[PDB]
């Protein structure tokens, strides 16, 4: 379970930015999801057209706005991950 | 808490993410609800065979115990087909629970596998031996020419 450092007021786009641009990660077209109240919520998935279009407006939303609590694990997947990798969210 | 990612979901984030990049050219995928990754529709538009040019819609739902159990798949396009019934149930062995015929479901199977399977129902996995719609196989047996006409009529009415 890897760690990421972002503030509650940080936009979802910034997370996507770290995933894409990090010299260790360099995701090509990542999916970002989280479980809230038992059910999966897709935050942003740029790999499926019908989901990418419907979830694109989430990119301007802050992590707080999306309903994410401190310490929450995000389920992310990408072409460059063999399986889903979890990320632990550290609110700075 | 109630904010922990399930077994099914962890699989599906990966499986759905890779799905569109690995579709048969003849296929397209649609998710009516972007949160419900366990729920999508598939359109197969064959480029050969009896069903060339028809469009065939499929609804698939992946159960909470996914990958130990195969996704449930229903066909939504009324069709005259030996392996797909008029009301839309499907005979795809990959969707069964493997007994002796180790050709059933297995955890090593992914959503990509299912789509390629459904796509083949119009090509290489179209079979009149041990069909699910016995009437259609009988029809094809007795009068292939009239069979094609029924198929064409159904495509023209329900799959255009």
């Amino acid at each position: 379970p890897q760690n990421i450092q972002f503030s509650p007021s940080a936009k979802l786009q910034e997370v996507l930015d770290y995933l894409t641009n990090s010299a260790s990660l360099q995701m090509k077209s990542p999916a970002i999801t989280a479980t809230l109240e038992g059910k999966n919520r897709t935050l942003y998935m740029q790999s499926v057209t019908s989901i990418e279009e419907r979830t694109r407006p989430n990119l301007s939303k802050t992590l707080k706005e999306l309903g994410l609590v401190d310490g929450q694990e995000l389920a992310v997947a990408d072409v460059t991950t063999p399986q889903t990798v979890l990320f632990k969210l550290h609110f700075t | 808490s109630t904010r922990r990612v399930s077994v099914r979901d962890k699989l599906l984030v990966k499986e759905v993410a890779e799905l569109e990049a690995n579709l048969p050219c003849t296929c397209k995928v649609h998710f009516p609800d972007p949160n419900k990754l366990h729920c999508f529709q598939l359109t197969v538009t064959p480029d050969e065979g009896y069903y060339q040019g028809g469009k065939f819609q499929f609804e698939t739902e992946v159960p909470d115990a996914y990958n130990m159990v195969p996704p449930k798949v229903k066909c939504l396009t009324k069709i005259w087909h030996p392996n797909i019934t008029e009301t839309g149930e499907i005979c795809l062995s990959l969707l069964r629970e493997h007994s002796i015929d180790g050709t059933g479901w297995a955890p090593t199977r992914t959503l990509k596998d299912v789509v390629w399977g459904l796509n083949s129902l119009f090509t290489d996995l179209l079979n009149f031996d041990d069909p699910l719609n016995i009437e259609a196989a009988e029809h094809h047996l007795r009068d292939k020419e009239d069979f094609r006409n029924k198929v064409d009529d159904y495509i023209k009415r329900y799959a255009r």
